[PDB]
This record gives C-alpha cells, structure tokens and sequence, in this order.
C-alpha cells in the first residue's frame, strides 16, 4: 500500500543547518530531474551536519528501478558537491521498510565503552550478518574505531604550531606511497634482481602517531604529536549514546532482503550469533531490544533548545530508572538513544524503547501496553524541562489527522517564511471546533554563535583566511584527516580540539594562528562574535524551503473539513506564501 | 515570587511574541529580568523579534533596560541592528544606554549603520550617540558607510 | 524507432579542438561493456559543448541504455578536466523533437528578457524538470549567475590579475563548517550547546563589491568593485527568444523514450498551474508550440562566424513575415536567437509557429503543407542563410557518414570530403542536394606563449593561461546565494576590454618579482583556421553528408553510387551508412 | 646450493642436514646475497641455525646491503637465534651500510630480552648509525620507558 520512497543521506562534519542545506541540499536537489514516476520530494538539513533527500514514487513504481535512477543522478552530481561530504559516502536506500529485528549488543563485564563494542561489532560481527540468507541492508549503530587526534592549543601555540600542521604533518607521515620495483620493466637484459620498493606504510596504533614529528627546534629538540595531542582510538562520531538497561551499547539494524521469508531469516540471524558467541571476548552478551498487545512500545524525550547532551541523558536515565522499578513487573528492557528522536537530531533528543515481557505473563488490563504508557505518561509530566512521552508507535500512526507543506514561493527566506507559518497556526488556534493540535513537525529558530572573520586584519597581520578557517573548522569541528590500519582493517583518522578547549566563547581566544612573517596571532585579533538565532532544522519540499505543519481535525468532523479549512486559512498568508498537501493527505 | 519556572515561561512567551501569556505571567511574578543561557532577557527577545508592545509592557513593569548579554549586547544593539524603529526609541526613551559597546566596542550606532538603517542611525544621534566612537578594530559608522558605499548614510554622518 | 541515449557536456570558452580532446574522445574510448549499443556519434563545438549520442538496437530497454552509459560515465568522470565535472554533464533518454514550448512574458513589460529568463530557471525549470515522461528541457534564455566584469586597466593600476580576484572570490565568498559550541564530545557539566556561525555566502551585488582584494602599504583598500562591475548576468548571453516580437524567455520541453505525449504534457499543465498565483506581476504564460498539426518550425542557419546580432536580423524577417504576410493564418510565432534545430551557436536560430484555429483557416492553401512550402518558397530568397519550415511530431534522402579510418586528420579528411562533393555534383542525373551537414572551418586567433621570455620575466605560464582564459572565457568561480537559491559566480574582461585583437595587449600578470608585464612581452599571434564544430562517428573523426536521389530514381541506386564514388577517395578514407539509411 | 636456501626457509631440518650430508654450500646465497643462516635467522628457524653453523656457516655473512644474520635475529625478537649466533662469533657491533646494529633494531622494537643478551656480549650502547641516533635516543622516540633506563 505505501508509495515506494527512496532517502538520500549525506554527512558533513561539523557543518551547521544552513551550511548543509545550500552546499549539498540544495545541490542535490537541483539535479533530480529526468526520473520516472516521482510524486514528490522532501529533505531537511541539520545542525549535526545531515541532510535527507526523501523522494516518494507512484504506487506501483519498482522500488529497485527508483533507487538505481536516483543514485545515478546523485552521482553524476558528486563533483559539485563538498570534498568533506564526498568523503563521508552520500548513501541511496530504499526507504519505508522498518528493521526485521534489531540485535543489542552489551558488554556485562562493564569494561567496554560504546565505541569498544562499536568497533567489535564492526570488525567481527556485521559483515557475518550481511552474509546471511534473507539479509538485506545492515545498519551499525556507532562505527568502526577512528583514530583520534585530540589537539591542545596551549601546546601548540607554544611551539608555533597550528592545526594546519598537524594536518600536514599527519598526510606527510602516515602515508602509503607507490614506490616502483628494482629491474622492473622494461629491463636492462640480462637483469637477476626483480624486487618491489617499499616506502612508508600507513601507521596501525597510538604510539606510532604519537611519535610523527612536527618540527625541530633550533636548539636540536624535537616537537612530536604526543607534545601537542592526546592521542586515542575512539568513534567517528559522538553524537549518540546508547545505553541498554544503564549499560553502553551498540548493535546492529537488519533489514529483511526484498523477496525472502521474514521468520526464516530470523531464524538464520540467530543461528548466526549463535556461530559468534564462543568467539566473544569476555563479558560481551546479545540482546535483543524491540521484538516487534504488540510487547514494545517507546518513550519520547525532547528538551529544550541549546540544552547538552548531559543533561537529555539524565532525562533518559530517570526515564530508564523508571520502567525498571515501577514497572519492573511488565518490562524487560529499556534501550535509549541520546542523540536523535522523532522530531530530528540533536544533544537535546532522545528516545527510548522498550520492550515487554511476554504478553502471556502481563495478566489483567493495568499491565496491557495502552494502560503502561498511560501511567509512564503521567508519570514524566512531573520531569521539569523537558517533555517526556511513551506511546505505542502502530498504535499512534493508526487516520485522523492531515499533513501540511507550507512553502516559500518566492524566494521569501527563513525569517519571512517562519513569519507566515506562525500567523497560520495563530489562526488555526481560533478555531478549536475544527482543528486541533496544529503544530510545527519542525523545530524553532535557537541561539547560535556567529562569528566574523575581519579581512582587513588578517590581510594587514599576513594571516591567510585558509588558515584561520582551516584552524576553526578543524579545532571545533573536527576533521577527516586521512586512513590508517588499525589491525589488519583501513580505518578513519580524525584531528579535532581536546573538549575542554572546544566548550564555550572565551575558548575562541585559546587558539592562535601563524602569520606570513612567523608571529603567533590569536583569534580575538581578527575576529568579532555575537549571539543571534537561527535554524537548526532547514526543511525543503519540491526543492523550495518548506515548514511541515501536522494537525487533527476536531472531533466531530471529517479529514475534509479540516484540510477545507487549513486551505481557506492558508488562502490569506502573506504574498509569495504558497502550501501543499503531502503524506497521508495527498 | 515561586520558584524559577514562571521566568523561563516569560523568556518562551517574549521570543515567540505572546502579548497574552507576558501579561498573565507577570501578573503572577514571573521575574521580569529573567535570562536564557546566552544571556538574553525577554527585553532582548522581544527587542530582536520586534515585538514593540511586548517590549513596552515588560518595561512599565521595571525591565532592566541596560542588560547585556553574556557577549556584551544590550536590547538597544538588537533593536538598532534589525531595523526596529519603533523599539529603538522606547528604549531610548526609557534611558537605554545610547553609547553601549558589546565585547567588541560595536555600538549600536555600528549596527544601524552597518545594515543601512538610516531613520534609526538618526534617532541614535538625536540622542547623543558618539559619532567618532571606534570597535576593536579602529573603524566607525562612517568608515562603515564608505566600505558599504551609501553616501546618503555617509552624508549624514 | 531505436532509442537514443544522449550525453552532454560543457567546457565554459573551450574550443571545439580542445572539448574534442580533453572530453569527448576521453568519453567515447569508456563507453565500453554497453548491450545492445548500434552506433554513438558526437559533435564538440566552439560554444565548449559535447554532445554524444548513442543510439541502440530497435527493441532495447531505454531505463538499462541510460542506466549503463550512466555508469559507465560515472567511471569516467575523474578523467574529464574539473571545469567539465563542475558543471554537470546530464546523460537522458529522450526523443531528439520537442513535445511543447512553455514560453512565458511579461504583458506589463516591467521584465526584460533577462529577467524573465532567470526567473523561469529559478522559479519553475527545475520543477517542470521533474515532471514524469519529461526527458530533456532546453531553457530559452541564462539564470542569473553573479557576474564580474574585470577592468585590465584598473587590475594593472593594483597591480593585480584575475588569478587574484579568482583567489579572494574563493576566499570571501565561502561556506564555512566551524562546528559548536558544546560540541560531542563535551566536558562533563557543560550548559550551552550552539553552532558556530563563521562565513557564509554572499548573496548580492554590494556583498561581491567589497570583497577585499588587497591593502595597499600606505594603508588605503582595493575593494572588488574597484576593479570590476558587479552585476547580476546570464551564466552565459548566447540564447535570446521573443514572442510576437516582444521579450520572452520558455522551456522547450522532449518527451522521455517510451513516455506517453498527452499524460505528460497535462502534467506539465499542472505543474504550471501550481506556479502562477505566485508569479510577479505582469509574468504570463503563453503556449506557442503544442504537438492539420496547427504548429510547425522554421530553421535559421548562417555561415559560421556570423554573429548574434546578424542572426537576429534574419529573425526579425522571418518573424515578420508570418506577422504580416500569414497574417489571417498564424497565431503566433516564437523566435529563439542562438538555439538551432541541430546544436547550439550564434549563428543559428529558431522559429516556432502557431496557426490560428483550424475552422479559421479554411481552404486547402491555407492548411500546414501550403503555409510551409510558401514560407520556404520566400525564405529561399534570403541572402547568406538556409531558412527553410517544416514539421515534426513529438516522437528523407539518405544518411552518409565520411570516416577517419588512419588518423589521417581534420585537414585531410576536409579534402576527402570535397573531393566527394564535387563527384557526387557531377552526377545530377542520380544524386540532388548533396551537402555537408556539419560547419565550415573559419579564422580563429592563434596565440603563441613565449616559454623563454616567461621564464625569464619571472611570469608563471599558469598565470598566463589563467588570465586569457578567465578574461577571454570566463571562468566559474564558486556557487552563491541568489534570493534563496543556489546559483554561479563568474568573472569574465567587460566586453569592451575583449573585443579586438589590440585588447590582449592591455592585460597584464604580475611577475615573481612583483612587476607587471603586459601580454605583448611575451606572446605572438596570427590568424589561422580550425574548426567551430568537430564530428565522430564510432569513435573515430567523421563528416556527415545529406543528400537525396534525384527525381525518377530509386533510394538503393543513389546509395549504390555513393558507395562507389567513396572507393575511390584517398586511402585510409571509409564510410558507413547511419540513421535512416542504417 | 639453491635447493638449501629453499630447505633453510620452509623450515623443513631433516633436508637441510641432508644438503650438507651431500656437500651442499653452507655460504650458498640467493640474489639478494641471503645466506641460509640469513632466511634461518629470518624465519626463525633454531634447529637450522644451529646446524648451518655447525657445518662451518660465516656467522657474520653480509648481504649486498651490509646486513647480518644477527642483525634479522635481533630485529624479529628471535631470543633463542641472537644466543646461538653470538656464542658462535657474530660481531655484536657490526654495521650495516647505514651504520644500523643489532642494538638499534632490538631497541627499536622494544626486545628488552635481546637488548641485555647484545649489551652482555659487549654492544656499544653509544654507537650511533648515520644520523647519529643512537639505542638510547630511540628508546626516548618511541617512549619504551623500561628499555630507556637499561641502557642508563
Ligand atoms: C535505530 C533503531 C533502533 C535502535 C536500537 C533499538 C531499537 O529498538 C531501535 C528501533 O526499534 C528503531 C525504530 O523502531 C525506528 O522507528 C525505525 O525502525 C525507523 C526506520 N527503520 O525507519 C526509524 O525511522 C527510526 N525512527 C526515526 C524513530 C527508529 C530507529 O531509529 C530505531
Ligand atoms: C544510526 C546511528 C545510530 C542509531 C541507533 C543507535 C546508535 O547507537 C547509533 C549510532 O551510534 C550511530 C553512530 O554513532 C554513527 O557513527 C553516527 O552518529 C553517524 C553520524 N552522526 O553521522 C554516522 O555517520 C554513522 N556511521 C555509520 C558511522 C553512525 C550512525 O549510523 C549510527
């Protein structure tokens, strides 16, 4: 029944909403043309540097023959897209095909981090599992080890270094050079000795990187990574945090294979992990945290804007506390996710999802799935900023409401386009007989940290922009250096600032960048700061900037009525202002 | 006075420009001054979004009118910046600080002249904001006109 | 009919030698692995444009043709010049005849062409783009990129080149990742999480103006608009188009291999309905070609060479006879100036023709096929241009192609060609009308870079081409923000800096040393003639020829004599036989 | 002697010790100038070393780029191969062209078993390679703390 739906993600490392949207969005969208069968097109661009490109087919479109047209002209527009995302792969999925299973995995030893399981998982168990009959897309949750380069920019100022060095100093050093062969072809005949040269190879551990060396100093010392860098294997990425029962985890999503049988394959997963767990090492344990009343549901925790990452894990924590004690009867285990939700991503996101023990032994109606997350709804209205929701999902998505697309016409922009969605819902709320719940499924305008860069200053101090941007970027965003081998596998390698230098404003002025004549300058001299709002959450529909606005109808009238209202409402918005109608009311 | 909840609920109703809930909740002592992470109180918000009524309201009701962010910037910059006439000269009339510099010396003479804002750069003047005043980087709002190229704002000047 | 697959590339001011040989044989040599592949010809043009068409074998899948040149393209891409890649080559599968022409207006004529042109690519190309059954949609007119418009004297007086304006575009009109505030992973007990705004791209005119070039030792700023004019311009001014006379710009629009015409032009019709509450005012759309017929074109053909205010005048003729001569008969007419019926130049140009009703043409003579024929008839007295009407649906002589089979070379291959031609002219009695369907060679302006000289000045030979080219071509800088949208930037000499030989002499580049020195220290120059359009065929250098066997004669025996007259060209000369003679 | 180069790097002893049996050259040595107690040292083979030398093997046998056999054993922390090569005579300070010793490529690798059997057997502790580095200076680049304090 649902129209076939192909997703296009793309990542760009410390990139913000804005960044994203009109350097890779936008690019993408642009060339989607020429493809079969296209109904619409949505995407959003975000703060944690993401972008998703859904487009919906004709029912009825082969999902395969969509996904290969896309993908086709995704790539032949990779050159116009940045070098940071073209290096982070710019993925094409079939979409709106939810996991077959989802398989936890926990260490109960609690001697491994997240990203030590991460990295097991990765190197020992995925590849295993995709091999299997009936397995189709696998998703990691976490990745494979980086290399963390964790920069000091005390040290390096000390030293007269930057970031940029470090840069080159790593490319320079850990590198893997074609270096030819002695008496190759074509010879000197009568040649004996055919051998292969071999030059540097990539480094494969901590005190390898540790020991690439910056500079000499002219009294003969030696300045090397370790002098200016805490080194460490650690993830590519640190915006999730998942956790199974308080313990960390990792896990895998697997998708079922397009024609194959559901609970044969699932039953040749578990054959599978049964094959892998003598080879465990110690304390490493499979769990399974959502076996799809229905025996799951899950917890929804969203907290206000700017809040850390710390504080929506002690949402989630209570949250966890929760379900194992007041409910310790009824539920099995709570895995929560800190990072994302439904409404988008972010540190202050977060979702939990819980799964039931076996609906045979939760006798009586308290102990059903609606009757438990109406007491762990109540419950949560307590928790203080922040709103915390449980709710069964199938139970949910289960014809009442309408799907909105308020979309900027004429070139509008942001501030104007928020303008007239917020006079739309101000006047949906004056008819509550009609209309109910009318809200953004988009997220609000935050404070961000815009800083200027004064080219006056830096040309008059011989400071290159590159370089102060490259320090920037690299410092607080962190960058994709190149690879090493960590084991046997190519790996990631990332240089970024130590996080107790990367934190707050006056850091900026820790950072230092060095001019044409040799002189250390830092941040304050050439730049100025001031808070101002922004999008962290940039929302497109047919390739023009767009606000999704969900809604109900009231009881007591019809799905055309209300959408017949929203239309009459929407008729009287600001010139240029246009809408549309997507989803399950299209 | 209650706890601390009715002021963040007071800094949410300014930003998003509800006259309604800024009333009521003051009406219940919700602390007037009350500031977000960044610093910003609902003078600011209401100041940056261009709220004029809000901005008046929260004032009779003894908003500091001088406040600064955790950047230096006072409601006064915000208001000057993005071109909000009538806030602007609430604000002065209410004695906000015509020559405020944020961390960076940028006044708001700066930031009206910066974004061309010529009616606000002469309600500033009138109110006896320093012409010759320099940012961190020596420049003023004429060196700001002639890098912009307006001569009818440099003319002025 | 076989199903084409067409790949298009553009090299901005390449010649046609140069896109011949840094792109097109580069796609040609790996468009190996296909199924089903007949023949694949190109032409590469002095307007920096390939286009390669690969023709398959009649019941082919057309989504697996396009799906496997695609890919195959794909693996080619990091062997093409990165001006090339950074323009996107588009590979569709689509009829080589236009379905409909969308032309849009202004009735309030507050829009110039230009204007209305940008808007059309901004506002509502990419949405009709994406229509189902659309294959391939040609814009009538540029968007809008930001354009700077160099000054050699100015740049001079600095001190400066464009490799330095280029620099600081690069450098001040960027889109800067600076990460967050807070950022993962934080320090235990952090409070604020924000993103760090650092540069982002500039979105007008006055933005581009005080990009900072330099500061001089005294102290004083050289701004971008000291230097250039900064403006908003076509990403390129070669397509202009007009309806009834008056300034317009539209979307010729081709019907997808295997799409079905009348569901994809109501969809097309709906999508248009979308975009019209929110038009500027004024801004109309008009419908000049919907596929007796009602509609039909005329070609407009000059000598290669003529330039585009030329080929307007023979427009303005032919636009003006139909407005009055067939006045009773014809709706309308759009006239598209630098887009031809086959590629694209400054001499070239199109008409498309609406008739009034059918029921208010009554009257054999005042049907298609009269209407046509009288219009060639009075068009064949139009001196120094082949204008001609004729029709074509939305989805004949013979085909001959003349090939390079020895690396004989374009001059050689020339002269085989007119020895054939004039053989084939000595035959009257069997063989009408053959000719050449490809251009003639013309003057170009040879320069020659002194490597001794260069060297000895200190001035950098990448310098040097780069000032030329960004000069004389133009250059794509890097991407803006234009209202909203993601657009172009250029920099390019104003006109009246690069019009004549005498200019090349007035830019200067700037020696390791910190000197200026001017072009003429270091280059010489002469005329020469080369090739506005080079065609393959199989890959190999190729030459088609049209004609047609001559009255009260069978096809098969003009063709007889073709192939024996081409037995006896110059060795390493052959031939083969295409389209409708394939 | 091929055919014993061969049987000295499989690690096969029963044929070697028929190579010399049957006369094979116990200094036979491949294009690279590898002599079997060169591949035996490499590989690690003990028994074959033991029996190369007993049958007359140099023990201080150069490749065409100054190399030992001592030097292999020393560099792939064969402890049991450095002990039998210098009871039989293998110059403990002998330089390679890039004046590298088996002091250099044991404390480079952090073989702190083979680094006090070299130092035992009269190693310069100060000898330096070209580039003037010395076991000392490597164990302070490489940060091997232990290996640092054995050579004082
Ligand atoms: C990562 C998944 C996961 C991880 C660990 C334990 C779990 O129980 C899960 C899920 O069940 C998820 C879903 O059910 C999704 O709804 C889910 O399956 C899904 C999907 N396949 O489309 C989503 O779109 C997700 N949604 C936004 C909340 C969500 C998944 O993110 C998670
Ligand atoms: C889907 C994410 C996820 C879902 C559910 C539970 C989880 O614990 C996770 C992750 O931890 C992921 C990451 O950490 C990523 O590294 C992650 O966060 C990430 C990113 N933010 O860009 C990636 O690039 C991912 N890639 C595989 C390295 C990876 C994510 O795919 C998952």
């Amino acid at each position: 029944s649902a129209p076939p739906a192909v997703t296009i993600s793309a990542s760009y490392p410390g990139a913000d909403a804005k960044t994203v949207q009109d350097t890779v969005t936008q690019v993408i969208e642009q060339n989607m043309n020429g493809i079969d069968n296209l109904m619409y097109m949505s995407s959003n661009s975000d703060s944690t540097g993401t972008v998703q490109i859904t487009l919906t087919f004709e029912s009825g479109t082969d999902a395969d023959i969509a996904q290969v047209q896309v993908q086709n002209k995704l790539q032949l527009a990779m050159p116009l897209l940045p070098q940071e995302v073209q290096q982070q792969g710019v993925s094409v999925e079939k979409s709106s095909s939810s996991f077959l299973m989802v398989v936890g995995v926990i260490n109960t030893d609690g001697t491994m981090t997240q990203e030590d399981i991460s990295d097991y998982v990765a190197a020992n168990m995925k590849d295993a599992i995709s091999r299997t009959s009936g397995v189709g897309d696998v998703q990691l949750f976490g990745s494979q080890y980086a290399m963390r380069i964790w920069m000091n920019p005390n040290e390096l100022n000390k030293f007269q270094l930057t970031p940029v060095d470090v840069i080159t100093a790593i490319k320079a050093q850990n590198a893997q050079v074609a270096a030819g062969q002695l008496g190759g072809t074509p010879p000197v005949k009568g040649q004996q000795l055919n051998a292969s040269i071999i030059a540097q190879t990539r480094l494969t551990s901590t005190e390898e990187f540790g020991k690439i060396l910056l500079k000499v100093n002219q009294d003969g010392s030696r300045v090397l990574l370790r002098d200016v860098a805490k080194i460490e294997l650690g993830g590519e990425n640190y915006d999730i945090i998942a956790e199974f029962n308080g313990q960390p985890a990792s896990g895998l999503g697997i998708k079922l294979a397009t024609g194959a049988n559901a609970l044969d394959t699932a039953a040749a997963i578990r054959a599978e992990l049964a094959k892998m767990e003598p080879f465990f090492p110690s304390g490493l344990k499979i769990v399974y945290p959502y076996d799809t009343d229905q025996g799951v549901f899950m917890t929804m925790v969203q907290l206000p804007a700017g809040a850390t990452q710390e504080r929506t894990q002690k949402v989630l924590n209570e949250v966890t506390h929760y379900y194992l004690t007041k409910e310790k009867n009824n539920v099995e285990s709570v895995f929560a996710v800190n990072g994302f939700g439904f409404a988008g991503r972010g540190q202050n996101t977060g979702i939990a999802f819980v799964s039931l023990k076996d609906w045979a032994d939760r006798p009586g109606e308290e102990n059903k799935v609606e009757a438990i997350t109406m007491r762990a709804t109540r419950a949560f209205s307590q928790i203080k900023d922040a709103m915390v929701f449980a709710f069964n999902l199938p139970a949910i998505v289960e014809a009442t409401g309408f799907d909105f697309e308020l979309i900027d016409q004429a070139g509008l922009g942001h501030e104007k386009l928020t303008q007239a969605r917020n006079q739309l819902l101000a006047e949906a709320a004056k008819h509550p007989d009609m209309l109910t719940s009318v809200r953004p499924n988009g997220l609000e305008d935050t404070p961000q940290f815009k800083i200027d860069i004064d080219q006056e200053k830096a040309q008059a101090l011989g400071v290159s922009i590159n370089d102060i941007n490259t320090t920037l970027g690299a410092a607080w965003g962190g960058s994709y250096v190149n690879d090493f081998i960590d084991r046997g596998r190519v790996k990631k390698v990332y240089v970024m600032s130590e996080a107790k230098y990367r934190m707050l404003p006056d850091d900026i002025g820790d950072w230092y960048v060095r001019a044409a004549d040799g002189q250390m300058v830092p941040f304050s001299a050439f730049s100025s700061s001031r808070w101002e709002y922004g999008s962290p959450r940039l929302e497109r529909y047919n390739g023009l900037p767009s606000m999704e606005i969900l809604g109900q109808a009231a009881p007591g009238k019809s799905t055309g009525e209300a959408m017949e209202l929203m239309e009459q409402l929407a008729s009287k918005l600001p010139t240029g202002v246009g809408y549309d109608w997507t989803g399950m009311s299209y | 006075h209650h706890g601390s909840d009715l002021g963040k609920k007071l800094l949410e109703a300014a930003r998003a420009g509800r006259d309604d809930e800024v009333r009521i909740l003051m009406a219940n002592g919700a602390d007037v001054n009350a500031a977000d992470v960044v610093g910003w109180t609902p003078l600011h918000l209401a100041a940056y979004w261009g709220h004029l009524e809000i901005v008046e309201v929260l004032l009779k009701n003894g908003a500091d009118v001088n406040a600064y962010d955790t950047l230096g910037s006072t409601p006064l910059h915000l208001a000057a910046h993005f071109g909000h006439l009538e806030i602007v000269e609430v604000l002065l009339k209410n004695g906000a600080d015509v020559n405020a510099k944020d961390d960076n010396g940028i006044t708001p003479l700066h930031l009206a002249a910066n974004r061309g804002h010529l009616e606000i750069v002469e309600v500033l003047l009138k109110y006896g904001a320093d012409v010759n005043a320099q940012d961190k980087f020596g420049k003023t709002a004429f060196d700001i006109s002639i890098n912009n190229g307006n001569e009818d704002l440099a003319e002025i000047l």
